């Protein structure tokens, strides 16, 4: 039960530092 | 002596070939069967690009017509030839300096250079 | 096709010096080199080996010319069996 | 220089093929190789491509699995061949 | 620093997500992979993306441009790898010998 | 209605070393080989495209003949998903004919 749920705690904050605006490019 | 080599016989006396080694109808089938088989290739990329289930006769047409541009790409022909020619051919020969000694192209053009070499240490 | 890599890949872009903020063209050209590099090695694999079944053997043999991606496999494989063992 | 570094790591490797051999292929390919190392570097890459084709076949017969005597037959040569550029395609059963 | 720590900690904890690269391979098999086939596919197209990355930054670093990618710096990485045999295409028959 | 205006080509020239020039020679042939290369591909993509029973050119065949010929994969474009990758379908006669060279080999 302890590696069910620790192993989505590494993944979720790699959406709230890196990628916060979206950007393009001509 | 299978069929298609008792046929490949045939096609070379038909040519100006009457003496040949016999090592050659070994090889003249090895290349019979690596060209089908390149163009066999061809026509099943082509017949599931176009998303058909077996191998029409269209998709080998297309797969002759496709490689007969890198595969057995042809010398130029004779209305280039002669297009490229007869502009060539407009210009006039230049005259002829009389000493020049050894009459040579400009020195980026010919094989005349120092030509080294490593000192064997 | 949707893309299936789009937040994951700009985590690892961040891990190997881009930008915290990449761009979205950017991330679209590695998640296309993604697909097209999984698919050509698993074609290769069911050539390789077994017909029609992928192997780790056969992606070994396959990955062993280039050696920082042999090194990566065997390192993540051992650790693999470790952890196993550890459990 | 990395060609000249390795023409002194070669300055104690002697390769398979002769230099009487290379020395004559170079001559049929348009010039006289006057100095002895160049013949060597030459003769050592062909020497290393024979033996990776070779090395993959063996890899592909230790795979299909027989364990004692290996031999170089065509099935286990022409797929080591295509990953360079050599593509033979052998028939079978003339008809 | 503050920034290496944070950068060596996303070049570690980041990965492509397992229960999508299975459902990948298996749609080019067709019946099923095992999972230390997918443990090291997943790990080798991570070096894959690094490999690229890697060089797409010294693509704009001998440019004259700054640390944001864009695309010409993108394809420019593909072709200088594909010159180096690192790209593997199974579509091109290539023959050495002319 | 040129495609090529030897100002994008001098910075592809820049792009790789800075201080490298062209002659005109050069960059004459330069673009006439662009603009071959362009001809090539549109005729074999269109003679694809002509096979599909269809009057468009999509991009699924300009890539077929980029793929097979030239080697070149253009990364950002995106494809649909490859259909599980048929291996053999050797048929029946090549399995009873094979089945004969080495019925004589070893018996």
């Amino acid at each position: 039960v302890n590696l069910s749920e620790e192993s989505a705690r590494i993944l979720a904050t790699n959406s709230e530092l890196v990628g916060t605006l979206t950007r393009s490019c001509k | 002596m299978p069929k298609d080599a008792q046929m490949m016989a045939q096609i070379l006396k038909d040519m100006g070939i009457t003496e040949y080694e016999p090592r050659v109808i070994n090889q003249m089938l090895e290349f019979a069967f690596r060209y089908v088989t390149t163009i066999l290739d061809d026509a099943k990329i082509y017949s599931s690009h176009a998303k058909k289930a077996t191998v029409d006769a269209d998709d080998v047409r297309l797969a002759i017509q496709c490689r007969a541009d890198q595969s057995f790409t042809s010398p130029p022909p004779r209305d280039f030839l002669l297009d490229i020619a007869r502009q060539r051919n407009q210009t006039p020969l230049p005259l002829i300096k009389p000493y020049s000694g050894p009459r040579l192209p400009p020195d980026r053009y010919c094989l005349t250079a120092p030509n080294y070499r490593l000192k064997s240490l | 096709r949707k893309r299936l890599f789009s937040k994951e890949l700009r985590c690892m872009m961040y891990g190997f010096g881009d930008d915290q903020n990449p761009y979205t063209e950017s991330v679209d050209i590695l998640e296309d080199l993604v697909i097209e590099f999984i698919t050509e090695m698993t074609h290769k694999a069911m050539s390789i080996g077994r017909q029609g079944r992928v192997q780790v053997e056969d992606i070994v043999f396959l990955i062993r010319k280039d050696p920082r991606k042999f090194a990566r496999v065997k390192d993540l494989l051992t650790m693999n069996e470790e952890l196993k063992r550890a459990r | 220089t990395p060609l000249v570094d390795f023409l002194m790591q070669l300055e104690d490797y002697t390769p398979t093929i002769p230099d009487a051999v290379t020395g004559y292929y170079l001559n049929r390919a348009g010039f006289e190789a006057s100095d002895p190392r160049i013949i060597r570097l030459i003769s050592l890459a062909a020497q290393k491509f024979i033996s990776d084709i070779a090395n993959d076949a063996l890899q592909h017969c230790k795979m299909k699995g027989k364990d004692r005597k290996y031999t170089l037959t065509m099935e286990d040569l022409t797929p080591a061949l295509s990953e360079y550029g050599i593509n033979v395609k052998k028939p079978h059963y003339f008809t | 620093s503050e920034e290496q720590l944070n950068r060596y900690e996303m070049y570690r904890r980041s990965a492509f997500p397992k229960a999508a690269i299975k459902r990948l391979i298996q749609s080019i098999t067709g019946t099923s992979v095992s999972q230390n086939v997918v443990i090291a596919m997943s790990g080798i197209s991570k070096v894959f993306v690094g490999e690229v990355v890697e060089e797409a930054l010294d693509v704009c670093e001998k440019w004259g441009e700054m640390p944001p990618l864009q695309p010409k710096h993108m394809r420019e990485a593909v072709r200088r790898l594909k010159s180096k045999g690192q790209i593997p295409n199974s579509k091109h028959k290539k023959i050495i010998f002319f | 209605n040129q495609v090529l205006t030897k100002k994008k080509l001098q910075d592809l020239v820049r792009e790789v070393d800075p201080n490298e020039q062209l002659d005109e020679d050069v960059e004459e042939m330069l673009l006439q080989i662009a603009d071959d290369f362009i001809e090539s591909v549109v005729t074999a993509a269109c003679q694809l495209a002509r096979h599909r029973k269809s009057s468009t050119l999509e991009v699924k065949d300009v890539q077929l003949h980029l793929e097979r010929q030239w080697n070149m994969w253009i990364p950002g474009f995106g494809s649909e998903e490859i259909r599980p990758y048929k291996k053999a379908c050797t048929t029946e006669a090549h399995k009873q004919r094979m089945a004969l060279i080495r019925k004589t080999t070893k018996k």
